[PDB]
DNA sequence: CTTTTCTTTTAAAAAGTGGCTG
RNA sequence: UCAGCCACUUUUUAAAAGAAAAG
């Protein structure tokens, strides 16, 4: 058990100290149970009694609650913890099935008390100083200090990591064509080997663990077939999760809300096409712990819909480097979409949804690349090369958005797909003004203090106007009062401003917005047929400005 | 076991704390190219492995430079720099060539190798630490740690400087006519010889890097098809400017007059005489936009009179050591693409374009990646530093990208933004 | 191996004319093309590079054109020298390569062929040989047809022929064809008969003679 | 200037190698951009792209003959050779050696050549030959404008002369093209003399081949 | 003859939660 | 009972961009 492998040399964060936290006098019962467990603990060279000159420790509680063989005691290094020097935890994230290749043989080996197997560092070990409380009787009382990794100290998972990982470098230098896949204590082994020949390998690597010091038992994944490895159930061609046991009823509370919204995220995996925008706004308001939201109706029906899509069953298939993977993506929602990675036509490798507003004036267009980019260098970490595209968008449109648009954008390989609720650009500001049409010079302004301003503009035919308004500010009026022109016009007009505020915002092109103004000037242009946005410089007067200037003032 | 030389004291500025930056995705291919390139050097050991205890943290990727050598990792110590202490040494030590950009040929020599030679600050090695990433996360990402000088680190050539000074001194002197300067892992080569002899003086130069201090530069492949290298070498006095200003128009329109009075009155701030006064007088009242063309001759005497002020030898510019310098991208048209460096605003030292050459290489990001790489190079050649770039595109996204287009040794700093229409005229 | 052809094998023309020559590739080439001149002397002088620009010294009238699979090279107003062969090239592929060059010949009026044939000499004879020749000389286009025929029309196994390159000065053209036969068969033989048919008259332009002798 | 010039063996067995040299002067095989090709114009044909030497040592072979041909350089002495092994028939011809250069980035092309050698692959030996004349015969003084004639049979090394009466005749004669017969040449020239002219007047042809050392003369 | 202040607006990062992992 | 992954929601942070103010 006990391991012979070198130590890392931790810690504690610059400038403090070991923890002094005060032990309570246990209940003499709970004495009885920790020192049992502690005489055990110190066999297992796991612990060892220390000398009256550590001003060190750690509490330990009695809560024996837990399975009833290896039923453990407990100590909070919390406060330790707090102090424990910052570690680089070292990970990009936890292994997805979607990049596991479809191997012949394979094989889950565990590992029983890991965390109790390496050692800790000798020279930090006088901070692990938990006092079992004597009883009442007994003026002084019992000391020891852990010798190997405390489960519950920060960096007890990581140390354990770069611990387990060098056990395992030695034995892959010496046969690259076993594959050795491993987090914390689930060693995953798999390779062309016949199943005969494959545990003749295992034998070995099962062997070097154990001269290192780490027991793997038959508690390990026996059958070919079923390997519940990182709650994935891999199967000789599929990879699953029964487990989609939704929170039933119990939705009568926020907090279920919650639980309710990220298991379905979870779902999402293997899961098709699933939105939680809906639900996820139940969420926004709330602060309070144990109350409950008035759902809105919106999530009534996507809850009823989503959940269609819970209770059929599905899979995901391996992946083989030979065939590529092609990211097909979907919308569906006012803003949200949906993307399959997958390498044949039916058989769906992973699947992942997009939801946000990664600004404030972002359309369908935008809302597109951000979902693609979103979904390479998120296959770049599963499988190592980037995905060919499938974008519910057209040739055209594309070419027409990255030619205006004088902010740089891409995206790779793309095909053209026809199956959805057509991703497209809205409007268009024409180029050129349109000869023969109101030159609506506009404008706005509000004092600073007043906290109120007028709206307003002038047109080509000396037509005036002006809406002095509330809670609305000089950048608001601006943008507000070109409203006014789109308004008060046809469908073909020519919009001078003096804001570069606003010229920006409408150049853009905007789908949607959380704004309600900016969202409506948008729906005026969705109508309108021809479109003009010209600036000039606000104060110093040029063509109807002046005027409008003097009006809106 | 490197040199036997002394290790120099390097300590990080004040109150920072080195850096803890995370290691973004890498592709399989990189991945690789990055897990090979590195062991070969624990081998030699010019780097150690080290576990979770080492806090801090710093990224690397590899790039496939088109060269018959091998491929380059590249760590992006822009972090560790600015946490890293100041150098005597990279300032007046490394004062810089006047007639860098005065040559008609200057080539770029990754001296790099030249690095292995010098072991790192014992004390120092923890925050030069970078972390190979993994296909899937198999297997933890391994982390190494920097045992000897590291590629790309404002310290490498300050400490290594009075070593390379020696190994050049040689050929500096035989070769006086040429201009050498050194900047992160490159090395400015320029003559004024022919093409040819240029050519040839380089590499005469890339061997005898070799027999002093075994200073191994790459070996490039040239090719016969599309002539790249031939491209390679690079022509300072062949550097044109940006005065295309000067509009022109025969039916004067008024939204013509008012395009160029906003340009023109923004002008005002990178010009002395920019009176549109005159301009505004033509557009006095709410005249219909889209058709009347006042063509009035009045104005088209002092608009020729300010046409003359925007072509000359702009007065205000000037370059200050001290401050910094700043470079401004701007999508300009097709595939052309337009920057302006400048320290105190409104007053650039440099305004230069990017056009992208006749080729099948058509990636908005790939340009604009492309064109930063430019922008530094000319910046490095005249002045002798770096600009700080504002890039014309959205942050998440380059960040998916510029990898996969950039080709130098070094990177500069970048932050994003998204500025309107004045900033292109 | 990026194949390349140029279409047209021998041109017509004239001092002043105006010449464009074909050239097309297996597959794209970039504009990586270039045009070479051989004149009727043997020696290959560089014309233009990047199938469009001149090489120096060429002349200006020289010029390139194309793009992708298809290039032409354009003469504008022809010359004595510029009659000569031209050869297309691309070098996109490594493995260079030069389609067939193209003949730029001189126009000329018809002219019918001078026949002229001789009996084997005694000279010969004497040897058991027995060669009988046929000058064809001067006649316009190259295009022309000999009809080796011995009692009974058969083209006897035994002609070989050389045809000269168009005369500088005549610009016509010559075939000499000498017909091999042996003695014995020399002998055996009645009659024979050489005949050219040409565009100058459907009339195949015959001449023959008898004579045995050993 | 710039020039090169190719040396071969002019005549070699068939199944035996040559070596073809090209000397050049003016630019050189050391500097950057430079190079030298040899193109192959096989006798009455296109020219033929067969090898580049390249500057940088890297050059490049045709691939129907790499398996038979190499090439190299001594750039020292400012030569370049072309090597083909196992010569056949077909290979016959005149070799040329070509100064290629990358210009820039995008110009390449064969800048300068030379006047071609001539390498001839044949087991036939050195044959002088054999005039006959060709006296226009059952035919005399029928004709305004009577044409003489000249064959020239079996003879191997190509160079071949034929003149007309010491060098006297030159309007009006023809000597056409070699061609090859049991593995000799055979030319067969003519002149056409007026009828006033050739009865009277004597009209002899006279072959040369300088490879035999053979000059001779024919009446008639 | 001009200049400091202080805003209005938008971006990108911290903080308890949630699902999952061991 | 700790550490990591992603997805949520409330805040801050800076800041850059403009704007107004003003003396």
């Amino acid at each position: 058990p006990i391991s012979p492998i070198e130590t890392v040399p931790v810690k504690l964060k610059p400038g403090m100290d070991g923890p002094k936290v005060k032990q309570w006098p246990l209940t003499e019962e709970k004495i009885k149970a920790l020192v049992e467990i502690c005489t055990e603990m110190e066999k297992e060279g796991k612990i060892s009694k220390i000398g009256p000159e550590n001003p060190y420790n750690t509490p330990v509680f009695a809560i024996k609650k837990k399975d009833s063989t290896k039923w453990r005691k407990l100590v909070d290094f919390r406060e330790l913890n707090k102090r424990t020097q910052d570690f680089w935890e070292v990970q990009l994230g936890i292994p997805h099935p979607a990049g596991l290749k479809k191997k012949k043989s394979v094989t889950v080996l565990d590992v029983g008390d890991a965390y109790f197997s390496v050692p800790l560092d000798e020279d930090f070990r006088k901070y692990t100083a938990f006092t079992i409380p004597s009883i009442n009787n007994e003026t002084p009382g019992i000391r020891y200090q852990y010798n190997v990794l405390p489960q519950g100290w920060k960096g007890s998972p990581a140390i354990f990591q770069s611990s387990m990982t060098k056990i395992l470098e030695p034995f892959k230098k010496q046969n690259p064509d076993i594959v050795i896949y491993q987090y914390m204590d689930d060693l995953y082994v798999g390779s062309d080997l016949e199943i005969g020949q494959h545990r003749t390998k295992i034998e070995e690597l099962r062997q070097h663990l154990l001269r290192w010091g780490l027991t793997t038992p038959d508690k390990k994944h026996q059958k070919e077939p079923p390997f519940l490895w990182m709650g994935y159930e891999l199967h000789p061609d599929k990879w699953t999760v029964q487990p989609i046991v939704l929170p039933e009823k119990d939705s009568w509370t926020v907090n279920d809300i919650q639980k309710l919204v990220g298991k379905l995220n979870w779902a999402s995996q293997i899961y098709p096409g699933i939105k939680v925008r809906q639900l996820s706004k139940l969420l926004r308001g709330t602060k309070a712990l144990t109350e409950v939201i008035p759902l809105t109706e919106e999530a009534e029906l996507e809850l009823a819909e989503n959940r269609e899509i819970l209770k059929e069953p599905v899979h995901g298939v391996y992946y083989d480097p030979s065939k590529d993977l092609i990211a097909e993506i979907q919308k569906q929602g006012q803003g949200q979409w949906t993307y399959q990675i997958y390498q044949e036509p039916f058989k769906n490798l992973k699947t992942g949804k997009y939801a946000r507003m990664r600004g404030a004036h972002t359309n369908d267009v935008k809302q597109l690349t951000e979902a693609v980019q979103k979904i390479t260098t998120e296959s770049i970490v599963i499988w190592g090369k980037t995905p060919k595209f499938k974008l519910p968008i057209q040739k055209e449109t594309w070419e027409t958005w990255w030619t205006e648009y004088w902010q740089a954008t891409w995206i790779p390989e793309w095909e053209f797909v026809n199956t959805p609720p057509l991703v497209k650009l809205w409007y268009q500001l024409e180029k050129e003004p349109i000869v023969g049409a109101e030159t609506f010079y506009v404008d706005g302004a509000a004092n600073r203090e007043t906290k109120l301003g007028k709206a307003g503009y002038v047109t080509n035919k000396g037509r005036q106007k002006v809406v002095p308004l509330t809670n609305t500010t000089n950048q608001k009026t601006e943008l507000q009062a070109i409203y006014l022109a789109l308004q008060d016009s046809g469908l073909e007009v020519n919009i001078v401003t003096d804001s570069q505020y606003a010229l920006g915002i409408i150049q853009a092109q905007p789908d949607k917005s959380e704004s309600e103004l900016v969202n409506q000037i948008i729906e005026q242009l969705i109508k309108k047929e021809k479109v003009y946005l010209a600036w000039v410089p606000a104060h110093k007067g040029i063509g109807g400005n002046e005027q409008v200037d003097k009006l809106v003032s | 076991p490197i040199s036997p030389i002394e290790t120099v004291p390097v300590k990080l500025k004040p109150g920072m704390d080195g850096p803890k930056v995370k290691q973004w995705p890498l592709t399989e291919e990189k991945i690789k190219a990055l897990v090979e390139i590195c062991t070969e050097m624990e081998k030699e050991g010019k780097i150690s492995k080290i576990g979770p205890e080492n806090p801090y943290n710093t990224p690397v990727f590899a790039i496939k430079k088109k060269d018959s050598t091998k491929w380059r990792k590249l760590v992006d110590f822009r972090e560790l720099n600015k946490r890293t202490q100041d150098f005597w040494e990279v300032q007046l030590g490394i004062p810089h060539p006047a007639g860098l950009k005065k040559k008609k040929s200057v080539t770029v020599l990754d001296v790099g190798d030249a690095y292995f030679s010098v072991p790192l600050d014992e004390d120092f090695r923890k925050y030069t630490a970078f972390t190979i990433p993994s296909i899937n996360n198999e297997t933890p990402g391994i982390r190494y740690q920097y045992n000897v000088l590291p590629q790309g680190w404002k310290g490498s050539p300050a400490i290594f400087q009075s070593s390379m000074t020696k190994i050049l001194e040689p050929f500096k002197k035989q070769n006086p006519d040429i201009v050498i300067y050194q900047y992160m892992d490159d090395l400015y080569v320029g003559s004024d010889l022919e093409i040819g002899q240029h050519r040839t003086k380089i590499e005469e130069l890339r061997q005898h890097l070799l027999r002093w201090g075994l200073t191994t530069p790459d070996k490039k492949h040239q090719k016969e098809p599309p002539f790249l290298w031939m491209g390679y070498e690079l022509h300072p006095d062949k550097w044109t400017v940006q005065p295309i200003v000067l509009p022109e128009k025969d039916s004067w329109t008024v939204n013509d007059i008012q395009k160029l009075v906003g340009k023109l009155n923004w002008a005002s701030q990178i010009y002395p005489g920019i009176k549109v006064r005159q301009l505004s007088k033509l557009l006095r009242g709410t005249k219909a936009l889209t058709e009347v063309i006042p063509l009035t001759e009045e104005a088209e005497l002092e608009l020729a009179e300010n046409r003359e002020i925007l072509k000359e030898p702009v007065h205000g510019v000037y370059y200050d050591p001290s401050k910094d310098l700043i470079a401004e991208i701007q999508k300009q048209g097709q595939g052309q693409w337009t920057y302006q460096i400048y320290q105190e605003p409104f007053k650039n030292l440099k305004t230069g374009k990017y056009a992208r050459m006749r080729g099948a290489h058509t990636n908005d990001v790939k340009q604009l990646t492309e064109a930063v790489q430019k922008i530094t190079t000319e910046s490095i050649v005249i002045w002798g530093k770096t600009p700080k770039f504002k890039l014309p595109i959205q942050k998440e996204t380059w960040e998916t990208w510029w990898t996969e287009y950039w080709q130098a040794t070094w990177i500069p700093e970048w932050e994003f933004v998204n500025t309107p229409p004045l900033v292109k005229l | 191996d990026i194949q390349m052809t140029q279409t047209t094998s021998s041109l017509s023309a004239s001092l002043g004319d105006r010449v464009t020559i074909s050239c097309s590739a297996s597959q794209d080439i970039s504009s990586y093309l270039n045009w070479y001149q051989q004149k009727p002397e043997g020696t290959v002088k560089l014309l233009i590079y990047y199938t469009s620009s001149l090489h120096s010294g060429v002349p200006s009238a020289f010029s390139g054109s194309g793009s992708g699979t298809d290039y032409s090279l354009t003469i504008s107003n022809l010359e004595p020298e510029d009659f000569a062969t031209y050869y297309c090239q691309q070098y996109s592929k490594f493995p260079w390569t030069f389609g067939g060059g193209t003949k730029l010949e001189i126009k000329r009026a018809d002219a019918a062929p001078t026949v002229s044939i001789f009996p084997p000499s005694s000279e010969q004879l004497t040897s058991g040989g027995a060669s009988v020749v046929c000058f064809l000389n001067n006649f316009y286009p190259k295009d022309i047809n000999v009809a080796w025929a011995i009692d009974g029309s058969a083209a006897a196994n035994g002609v070989l022929n050389s045809w000269t390159d168009q005369d500088s000065k005549d610009s016509t053209y010559s075939m000499s064809s000498t017909l091999t036969l042996t003695a014995d068969a020399y002998e055996a033989a009645n009659s024979y008969t050489c005949a050219a048919t040409h565009k100058t008259s459907t009339s195949p332009i015959v001449k023959s003679f008898n004579a045995n002798e050993c | 200037q710039i020039t090169l010039k190719e040396s071969g063996p002019g005549i070699v067995q068939p199944s035996q190698p040559f070596r073809l040299t090209c000397t050049f002067s003016g630019f050189s095989l050391s500097t950057s951009g430079i190079g030298v090709t040899w193109i192959r114009q096989p006798s009455g044909k296109g020219l033929e792209w067969l090898a580049t030497i390249w500057w940088d040592d890297d050059n490049r072979y045709n691939p129907s003959l790499k398996s038979r041909l190499t090439v190299s350089k001594d750039t020292s002495n400012n030569q370049a050779f072309l090597n083909m092994m196992t010569v056949e028939t077909a290979d016959t011809a005149i070799y040329y050696c070509a100064q290629s250069a990358i210009t820039s980035v995008t110009d390449s092309a064969m800048d300068h050549w030379g006047q071609g050698t001539s390498v001839t692959v044949s087991s036939a030996a050195t044959t002088p030959p054999s005039v006959y004349p060709l006296a226009p015969g059952s035919a005399a003084q029928t004709n305004s404008m009577v044409t003489l004639g000249c064959l020239v049979k079996g003879y191997f090394p190509e160079p071949v002369t034929v003149t007309w009466n010491s060098g006297s005749l030159s309007s009006g004669v023809h000597t056409f093209p070699a061609v090859l017969q049991s593995d000799l040449y055979t030319l067969s020239s003519s002149v056409t003399v007026p009828s006033s002219t050739w009865p009277s007047e004597t009209v002899t042809c006279n072959v040369a081949h300088p490879a035999s050392s053979t000059k001779v003369d024919k009446k008639i």
